[PDB]
């Protein structure tokens, strides 16, 4: 027939999609209302406590205080060992798309503007 | 010819789950404390 001969050329939301986001958004609001509806019985809160429970999504070493209580930290304790599972699992399927990498291409055959296209398209 | 919720599915549950067992363990304390 006849072809075209060429080189080989040399997005944090592209692996997974947009279904994850939408997720972890209720989480804000859950875990939110949960420490402070804990609080308010036994009686910092929207000031300071929202501070501690989102902070504990990301692993990070930032000096914050430590809420006091028997039981008011028993449940942070359960509410924190989601959160390495979760990026564990957030993170290996990243390494699934380069192995589902495809090829990007400049051209789709003859018919293509940039064929069609003298000048008036860049070099 | 992209998971889904699948696991964490059940983690909402068990989210959900430690929710109603916290007030469980909230009456525990206070029944040690009379």
């Amino acid at each position: 027939g006849i072809s075209v001969m060429v080189s080989r050329s040399n997005a944090f939301l592209e692996p997974f999609s947009a279904d994850v986001w939408v997720m972890m958004f209720v989480m804000l609001l859950i875990v939110s209302a949960v420490a402070v509806f804990v609080f308010e019985y036994f009686s910092f809160t929207i000031g300071k406590a929202i501070w501690l429970l989102w902070g504990l999504v990301f692993n990070n070493s930032v000096p914050v205080q430590n809420p006091k209580g028997t039981t008011s930290k028993i449940m942070v304790s359960v509410w924190a060992f989601f959160a390495v599972i979760f990026l564990a699992s957030y993170t290996a399927n990243l390494a699934a798309f380069m192995i589902q990498e495809e090829y990007v291409d400049q051209v789709s055959g003859l018919s293509d503007k940039k064929f069609q296209r003298p000048n008036d398209f860049s070099p | 010819s992209t998971l889904t919720f699948e696991n964490m599915a059940g983690v909402f549950m068990l989210v959900a789950g430690g929710i109603v067992a916290g007030i469980f363990l909230i009456f525990i304390e206070i029944a040690y404390k009379r």
